[PDB]
């Protein structure tokens, strides 16, 4: 049993078409105090997956050491490290959320919430959740924190089912992401306008994309608020 | 939860409520109570009904293992320890039972102990455990007699249970009566509280308070 | 509870979820969240439901009276200040969370309020659990200058957001429109999009199924003459 | 919540963010926390909203029903009706409350109240959460009797800072300045003060 | 200071005339001419409007009065007395009544609680 | 401990074509020990009819204090009180009583005088209105009470019909709750005639 | 204290209350009368915190005293009862309340009739043809449930109350001396001297 | 202080026809006031005609399908491919169950399959292993709203013969499949408008002496 | 459970234990008897928390029987004694101690004398004339104080005994169900069958 | 505790201030914050003493033993190791550690290694009570490449104002500077600093 320290704030996700989108800011926090402003919470594994990591930073680091090193593993006495016999998503998650339960059944949790985003061999969309209790769940959009309460509303109207993934386009999924984003930074008080996205597609394989920044802002209504109830000037 | 054991001329009889209740909330009415250890060992469950109902079904291939290995039926004094030694090992770790562990040999005759997680382990010849234990112990007492027939009795423990099942909130469903002989035990069915109430007030001439 | 309330061109409008809830069971599947403190000033609660509506019965009761002493329509800051200054003296324990909207004379108005005593000021806004579910919907389509149909259209998406993706919420949207020089026009379940489907059973019974002691005359009617 | 109050050659400028959180989130994003008690007395509010509104009200009362029987209050007037609320309710209150006024006598006036209910008369005052971060700051670029543009400049470079380094402020910077002239009301938006 | 007059200002005279009831009526009867007329579907209750000058806007004083949205009360007699009768019985409609039940009192009950503010003020100290 | 859960039992309320029903069961207990299976939950003040669950001796305390209020509004009114006038009147005394309340569920019925519609309300022990118009549930065995009105209940039943519905769902509610049974009492409201009748059930 | 019984007959009620008084440690009497006569035909029994019982069940005496003197006229039970019923609902809900429980055996005059009356220390009133507080009950419904009948005479009464009384002294693991029993019917209150 | 635990909502349903046995469950999955997932399956087909579902903490629920699967694999590895018979199942979960008895799988478990006659079982199990064959369970958040139904609809409980005035019982008359998938459908359609966790879809896993048949159902998303 | 007497005269140890086994409500029995035979001439009563009282005696038991089997010898009750405290020492800083009080009475062969050992729980070993453990002492050793001899006869030892449970009876508010008395002296040790 | 280390054109400076406090009472006015772990890798601690103490004695083992095997560490490897036990324990240790280290190669570095036990390489880093104060200040003065003198004058300047504002900081202002040159301790005096 421990206590989160320098924590990272909400991931979010979705599937497409031909793939999986899946973003997350570069903050760190410690408490109130916005510490580290250049933390990557999305990490790549291959050219399939892309692992997104909320919570506890020092336990993603922790992980992140864990698929690097699963990586080195797969490649020894394996030539086909780089062909069929490469990780897959479904390989990884399943590999993580044994550790995160295995863990929580210690008593000492990897104190997290984790996405991975991928596509696997045969050209599915894999999509699936797990945290530091160990609970697992896949869905047409996946977010963590803040963004389970606030991106995923605005998600689901793009995809609100399975049949809506194929009428998804790549350019429609990433706009709702970026929205999104804009919108946890405007109503998440541990959020950063700066933010890292990647795209996993079955076609153009993996887009990763940093120093993504919010924009196109709605502040200017701000000028007309006066007072809290009968103040005037 | 109601259960109750006793000795008579003719062995043991054996009777159970059926209620199972997580809070106010009945879970089921349809519980079994007694544990059939084996053909001629019988406990009853009270307290934690998985605690009850795994270390009893245990018991029962302890008991076994005892008789293929000396040839010759357990003890009702062998086979109570072996589960009270089990328990006293777990003391403190929060087991929860209430169980008579109950028996009808050659060296013993009928024989009933009460076994508790505690490590509590007592010989006698009336015992009642449960939510409902003291509605029908009162039955039990005022109407026990040694001479009992083998009919008589198992009304009796029938009759019990119907006091607890009555009265108390969390006893109810239907009653498991049995019989504990030297041969074995025999099952003397379920029978629905519902239906029994009203044939015993009628048949009795009890529970003149509740009308029907 | 989701309960929203968006500025527009000429007035204001709030919007409400149907659902009230006892911890994870459904109470009342069409509850009336919209309350009148005044014809032309209304209010949205979430929070303690005894408490949202016992404190705008009380204020609208005293901004009626209020009204009549002063010979002039009443006015929302009007209620605004009774309501806090009543909530702040109960420290909280009075658990009402109210988005309190309305025109008159001085123009239209949108403020929340909370149970402590805190008031804000906005064009748009959202309480209740499916608060954040809404709140997302609006910062994501509101803008300023918007029209009456294009208000109705946001507030309604934004408690349809709560509805769907907060469990708290459910069941219709009940909304309200106040526009400036115009009566109040109150659209109680103005969507519905849940209703239920129909059951694959009827479980009407045979008449004489359940098993019955007694029966008697209730005498309800009073001591008879002669 | 980032506020600060700072005296200048012509009068005084008070400023503040606009982030107002209920844990992590954020309830209002365009919270105006410099609020108005009387013509050129305003205060900068910290700490509970419900308790700080509260007090704020009850002054704007007080020092409404002294100017209709002794004429203008005094900066200090206000300050000390403050204070005695706040001092007097220390057990109820959760209230760090900036006073600032511009008399013609006096000219700018700061007096800063913390939790305890204490006064400070100050050249500048800077307080809620996040001044913690620019206590380093505010002490080295201060100065005595700046111009308008240069203290402008110098509460938006502060609380640049004080947002950028604490979650529970944001938002847009309001400011308002008080002086001979008048009462004018500034704003300033994230995308001119984070490149600072 | 304090109130120190606890004691009944109207009593019984030895001819069992309550004098300052009497008195008030005779102001009454001083009183501008007021009136009512039931109809099978209404009511109307009428009043001269004496303006006391015509510089003064008699627009904005109000003889007929809305004691609820379905009653009304007009008056003979003394204007501020009835003035402050109109606020008392606004409010105790309220606080008396639709506070408890939700709904406004019949009008025989509220004039029942106008009556009851009147006769107190005949008994009081 | 939890005081609207000591004593137990339960009332449910349905509405029908031109009828309204309200139903209770009989139990009074000392938690698991039960004491009485005569304990009646519903009340009547000329036509209105009040159901309250909860902690008995308050349950006691309401009706006493409900004939006490209606009883003076019918010498002042020169009427008997109605189904929505008697709601509002048990909400106000329920609230003023805000930081220190009656442990009580109770369940307005009745059918109004003047416009013939039948009304039913229920509230929680704080005064807050549930006005549906299909049913209402109280007691320790509200939830069981939800399932079976919720899948037996259809609009518009006939007086006779509607017996069946409230009794079965009373009935099977109660079976599965420990603190709610040893008997049931049905009431059938219609305009001018009202029918009170014992259920038969187990007495477990 | 410990145990009260209550059982009406045909044409009584009989009261069986504990004789022990216990501190703690050590018992200090056994012959201790745990019942107070209200009015010539209504007795009231009572168990429940030290001091609290005695002067809740003496304050009520004096009220029916004070009511049976200004009327000329003994309250019936039933109104007895309610009175009882509100003093103890009024004190649930005071600063600090009665922790009195309490049975009332009274014959209505009137209506020709034993009455027993059950009422808890929170106002919980029933009316029954037998009851009991605290753990008493628990010992003693069974056997009450199987042989009670309404029209029991006393001595059949008596008979059915030994064996409750029996049954606790049996199963019961405190000593509570033995019960003081007496019996209110039309001519009165009487108590059992042997039993 | 870290909870080991948390709610995942959910609620299923167990019942036993003549020849045949139905285990359904909603496919909401749930923390708090949020939605996870509007389809999550909760009813796993476990081999050798086997049908279970572990409701409760999800976790702990995959975890305990997972080496119950886990067993059925090593049973055939051990025992030459043997068929594991329904109570030979249940007997083998209650031991998994106990086995963390003082760290429990906080699930509410039921199996459903065909015994060695061919008659429909369903074995309900709590979180610590105590086990029983029963005609009729539902289990999780919506359990209390269901069983006092099917007790009424299926068991025909306070349910008398018209005439007869509680003197004779309705008789007990055995079910069809398509009566069962009714009864199921109305328990869910009840429990989602009264229930905020319940709602989404319907998943049904039929069993038969042909196999195991998967049926699905909308149900409401508010 | 609950009390356990002791007292050594002129020529035996006598052990006076009650018969009433308590599960909280009920007393589920009534004729336990509280001892155990170590050796021939010595005899151990127990009194404490539930299974340990039996679990510990019985161990003790077997303990100082295989004493006897190996040497062929009865260790004097002094060696016995001494035996009982160190286990119950080392209990007491065990993971999960014993919680049970014992009285020893046992004879010596060799030096021809009766001896009275008293031990807790915590390993408190004490040779008395008389003793007791619980509250038993409390109500009892002011009687045992007054009338007690070390030239006391074995009668005159019961009947001090029964003056001691008498009291007990009269000021203890629980029911112990009276006592299993047994003497150990150079025969032995014999129950005093009518007590 | 005040404690930073800044990278700069030459290599890396680690400062700090000397207070270790006992609640109120200054237990050491001229402690040694400054810690080193090899010849051109120090460390600055903050948090538990006995922790830290602790933590870089086992970490100076551990670069002892490296260097006979494998020659001199980097400072990344330092980092490391550090982290190693700051994460494996995080349970039982209250230990805030920046590590700062010059190579040939890689020149200047520094790493710092809050709480959790996570690592952050950075281009300076602040820690200790007093750095709250300060995060204004430096995030607004630090330039990347600054010459010795320079970064001397950020550092003096910045624990100048985290000794003023924090009182669990204090004594003399510490510096360490690494460079190709080597190795050279500075000492700065309150009488110097305070008229900053
Ligand atoms: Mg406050
Ligand atoms: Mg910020
Ligand atoms: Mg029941
Ligand atoms: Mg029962
Ligand atoms: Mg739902």
């Amino acid at each position: 049993t421990q206590q989160p320290i320098v924590t990272g704030t909400s991931v979010i996700s979705m599937k497409y078409d031909n793939g999986v989108i899946i973003a997350a800011d570069n903050l760190g926090s410690y408490g109130s105090l916005l510490r580290f402003n250049g933390v990557e919470r999305l990490i790549p594994v291959g050219d399939n997956t892309v692992v997104g990591i909320s919570g506890d930073i020092s336990d993603m680091q922790h992980i992140e050491r864990l698929l690097k090193d699963l990586v080195t593993e797969n490649a020894y006495d394996n030539p086909l490290a780089d062909a069929e016999e490469a990780l897959e998503p479904s390989y990884i998650f399943e590999y993580l959320a044994t550790v995160m339960y295995q863990r929580r059944s210690k008593m000492n949790p990897l104190w997290n919430a984790i996405i991975v985003a991928g596509v696997q061999s045969n050209g599915d969309q894999f999509l699936r959740y797990v945290n530091l209790l160990g609970v697992t769940y896949s869905s047409p959009t996946l977010a963590t924190g803040f963004g389970a309460h606030m991106a995923n509303p605005l998600l689901r109207k793009v995809v609100d089912r399975e049949s809506d993934i194929p009428k998804t386009t790549v350019q429609v999924a990433e706009e709702a992401i970026v929205n999104a984003m804009r919108v946890l930074y405007y109503r998440d008080a541990r959020s950063s306008r700066n933010f890292s996205l990647a795209i996993i597609d079955k076609n153009t394989g993996l887009t990763f994309k940093k120093n993504l920044q919010v924009e196109n802002m709605k502040w200017d209504f701000a000028k007309d608020i006066k007072g809290y109830g009968t103040q005037k000037i | 939860t109601t259960t109750l054991a006793f000795r008579f001329q003719g062995g043991i009889i054996v009777a159970v409520d059926s209620r199972a209740t997580a809070g106010n909330w009945v879970a089921s009415q349809t519980v079994k109570k007694v544990i059939e250890i084996n053909p001629f060992l019988l406990g009853t469950m009270a307290g934690g009904s998985a605690d009850c109902q795994f270390w009893e079904t245990w018991l029962g291939s302890q008991c076994r293992l005892h008789e293929l290995r000396e040839k010759e039926r357990i003890s009702v004094a062998a086979a109570s320890k072996i589960l009270s030694n089990l328990v006293y090992q777990y003391k403190g770790a929060g087991l929860s039972m209430g169980t008579m562990i109950c028996g009808y040999t050659r060296k013993e005759g009928p024989t009933i102990y009460y076994v508790d997680s505690d490590g509590t382990r007592l010989k006698g010849d009336i015992f009642c455990v449960g939510s409902g234990q003291t509605f029908a112990y009162g039955v039990l007492d005022s109407n026990y007699k040694w001479d009992l027939s083998v009919e008589d009795a198992l009304y009796l423990g029938k009759r019990s249970i119907l006091a607890a099942a009555h009265r108390d909130a969390y006893s109810g469903g239907s009653v498991n009566l049995y019989h504990v002989t030297e041969d074995g035990w025999i099952y003397h069915g379920n029978h629905d509280v519902g239906e029994l109430f009203w044939k015993v007030k009628e048949e009795e001439g009890s529970f003149n308070n509740v009308i029907g | 509870t989701t309960i929203v309330g968006v500025k527009f061109n000429n007035g204001v409008v709030i919007a409400a979820d149907t659902r009230s809830t006892q911890g994870p069971i459904v109470a009342d599947k069409n509850c009336a969240k919209l309350h009148r403190i005044s014809p032309k000033i209304w209010c949205a609660g979430a929070g303690t439901a005894a408490d949202t509506e016992a404190v705008t019965q009380l204020i609208g009761s005293n901004i009626e009276l209020h009204s009549l002493y002063t010979s002039r329509e009443p006015r929302v800051v009007s209620a605004l200040q009774m309501l806090k200054q009543h909530l702040f003296k109960y420290q909280g324990h009075i658990g009402a969370y109210l988005i309190v909207a309305g025109v008159d004379p001085t123009g239209s108005h949108l403020f929340s309020i909370h149970a402590h005593g805190s008031t804000d000021v906005g064009y748009y806004l959202s309480l209740g659990s499916g608060s954040l579910a809404a709140m997302a919907v609006l910062e994501s389509h509101w803008k300023q200058d918007l029209t009456k149909e294009e208000a109705i259209k946001l507030a309604s998406d934004a408690i349809q957001a709560g509805i769907w993706n907060d469990l708290g919420s459910g069941s219709n949207v009940d909304v309200c429109v106040m526009e400036i020089g115009k009566d109040a026009e109150y659209l109680r379940n103005y969507l519905t999009p849940n209703v239920r489907e129909e059951k694959q059973k009827s479980y009407k019974f045979p008449r004489g199924t359940t098993a019955v002691l007694k029966e008697s005359i209730v005498n309800i009617c009073d001591i008879q003459e002669e | 919540t980032s506020i600060m109050a700072v005296t200048f050659k012509d009068g005084v400028i008070l400023g503040a963010d606009s982030r107002t959180t209920t844990g992590a989130y954020i309830a209002n994003r365009v919270t105006d926390k410099l609020t108005r008690v009387h013509d050129k007395i305003w205060c900068c509010r910290s700490g509970s909203a419900a308790d700080t509104q509260a007090i704020a009200d009850i002054v704007q009362y007080h020092l409404e029903l002294y100017t209709s029987q002794y004429g203008t209050p005094s900066t200090e007037t206000a300050a000390s009706v403050f204070k005695e609320l706040c001092y007097e309710n220390k057990d109820n209150l959760t209230a760090g409350i900036i006073v600032a006024g511009y008399d013609d006598k006096n000219k700018g006036e700061v007096y800063t109240i913390p939790l305890g209910g204490s006064v400070h008369k100050l050249p500048y005052a800077i307080a809620g959460s996040g001044s913690t971060f620019i206590y380093g700051y505010c002490d080295k670029n201060f100065r005595e009797n700046m111009s308008k543009e240069e203290t402008v400049d110098f509460i938006k470079h502060s609380l640049s800072q004080a947002i950028k380094w604490d979650g529970s402020s944001g938002g847009v910077i309001r400011m308002v300045v008080l002086t001979a002239a008048g009462v004018e009301r500034l704003i300033f938006y994230p995308d001119e003060y984070e490149q600072l | 200071m304090t109130d120190r007059y606890s004691f009944s200002l109207t009593t019984f005279s030895p001819s069992g005339k309550l004098g300052q009831i009497d008195y008030a009526l005779t102001a009454v009867k001083q009183g501008v001419t007021s009136l009512g007329i039931k109809a099978t579907n209404g009511v109307v209750i009428a009043t001269e409007k004496k303006s006391s000058s015509p510089l003064a806007m008699s627009e904005t004083l109000s003889k007929v009065s809305l004691l609820t949205p379905d009653i009304g009360a007009v008056y003979s007699g003394m204007g501020p007395d009835y003035r402050v009768l109109v606020d008392k019985s606004r409010k105790v409609a309220h606080t008396s009544y639709k506070r408890i039940y939700g709904e406004y009192p019949p009008t025989k009950l509220l004039v029942s609680e106008v009556a009851k503010i009147m006769q107190e003020a005949t008994q009081s100290g | 401990s939890d005081p609207s859960s000591i004593n137990g039992g339960i009332v449910v309320a349905m509405t029908g074509k031109d009828c309204v029903a309200i139903a209770c069961d009989l139990r009074l207990g000392s938690q698991s020990l039960g004491v009485s299976n005569k304990f009646e939950k519903i009340f009547h003040y000329g036509h209105v009819f009040l159901g309250i669950t909860g902690l008995a001796t308050d349950v006691t305390t309401l009706n006493e204090m409900f004939r006490y209020k209606t009883n003076l509004y019918k010498l002042k009114e020169e009427r008997a009180i109605e189904p929505e006038t008697f709601t509002q009147l048990v909400s106000s005394s329920l609230y003023e009583r805000r930081f220190g309340p009656y442990f009580v569920g109770p369940v307005v019925a009745g059918i109004n005088s003047k416009s013939g519609k039948p009304f039913i309300a229920g509230f929680d022990l704080i005064g807050c209105i549930d006005e549906a118009k299909d049913f209402i549930v109280s007691g320790t065995a509200s939830d069981q009470l939800f399932g079976m009105c919720e899948s037996l209940y259809e609009p518009n039943l006939e007086p006779e019909d509607l017996f069946e519905t409230i009794s079965q769902a009373l009935l099977n509610a109660a079976d599965r709750d420990a603190l709610s049974g040893w008997g049931a009492v049905v009431y059938i409201i219609k305009k001018d005639e009202v029918v009170k009748r014992y259920l038969k059930m187990r007495q477990d | 204290m410990d145990i009260i019984l209550g059982i009406r007959v045909q044409d009584s009620v009989i009261l069986a209350s504990s004789k022990a008084v216990t501190r703690g440690i050590s018992v200090l009497k056994d012959s201790d009368d745990k019942t107070r006569q209200l009015s010539p035909h209504t007795l009231m029994s009572f168990a429940g915190e030290a001091g609290d019982t005695v002067q809740f069940a003496e304050y009520i005496q004096a009220n029916i005293q004070l009511y049976s003197i200004r009327e000329d006229y003994e309250l019936s039970p039933q109104a007895v009862s309610s009175f009882v019923r509100q003093e103890l609902a009024k004190s649930i809900r005071s600063r600090r309340p009665y922790q009195v429980n309490v049975l009332i055996g009274g014959y209505d005059k009137k209506k020709n009739k034993p009455e027993l009356y059950q009422i808890d220390y929170l106002g919980t009133k029933v009316e029954l043809p037998y009851g009991a507080h605290g753990y008493s009950g628990f010992y003693t419904f069974s056997l009450l449930d199987h042989h009670y009948r309404p029209d029991m005479t006393t001595e059949e009464g008596l008979d059915l109350l030994k064996l409750c009384v029996q049954e606790l002294e049996k199963r019961m693991p405190m000593d509570f001396k033995g019960v003081i029993v007496k019996i209110v019917d039309k001519d009165g209150i009487r108590q059992v001297d042997d039993f | 202080q870290f909870n080991p635990y948390g709610d995942n909502g959910g609620t299923i349903l167990g019942i036993a026809g003549e020849d045949f046995a139905v285990l359904a469950g909603d496919t909401r999955n749930i923390t708090d006031y949020s939605i996870n997932s509007r389809y999550e399956p909760k009813v796993f087909d476990c081999g050798d005609n086997i049908v279970m579902s572990a409701n409760g903490f999800a976790a702990d629920g995959d975890a305990l399908v997972k080496r119950f699967k886990n067993s059925v694999k090593w049973y055939h590895f051990d025992h030459n491919d043997k068929k594991l018979s329904i109570n030979s199942a249940a007997r083998n979960i209650q031991h998994l169950l106990y086995g963390k008895r003082f760290f429990p799988y906080y699930v509410h478990t039921i199996i459903a399959g065909l015994d060695e006659d061919g008659k429909g079982a369903v074995y309900s199990f709590d979180p610590v292993g105590s086990y029983e064959r029963e005609q009729c369970r539902a289990g999780g958040a919506a359990a209390s709203l269901i069983m006092p139904f099917l007790d009424n609809q299926v068991n025909f409980k306070n349910q008398y013969e018209p005439g007869t005035n509680g003197k004779v019982k309705k008789p007990l008359k055995y079910l069809s499949v398509e009566e069962v998938i009714k009864l199921v459908r109305d328990s869910f359609t009840s429990a989602t408008e009264r229930h905020i966790q319940v709602g989404d879809g319907l998943e049904i896993l039929i069993v038969t002496k042909d196999g195991v048949r998967k049926e699905f159902y909308e149900l409401k998303r508010d």
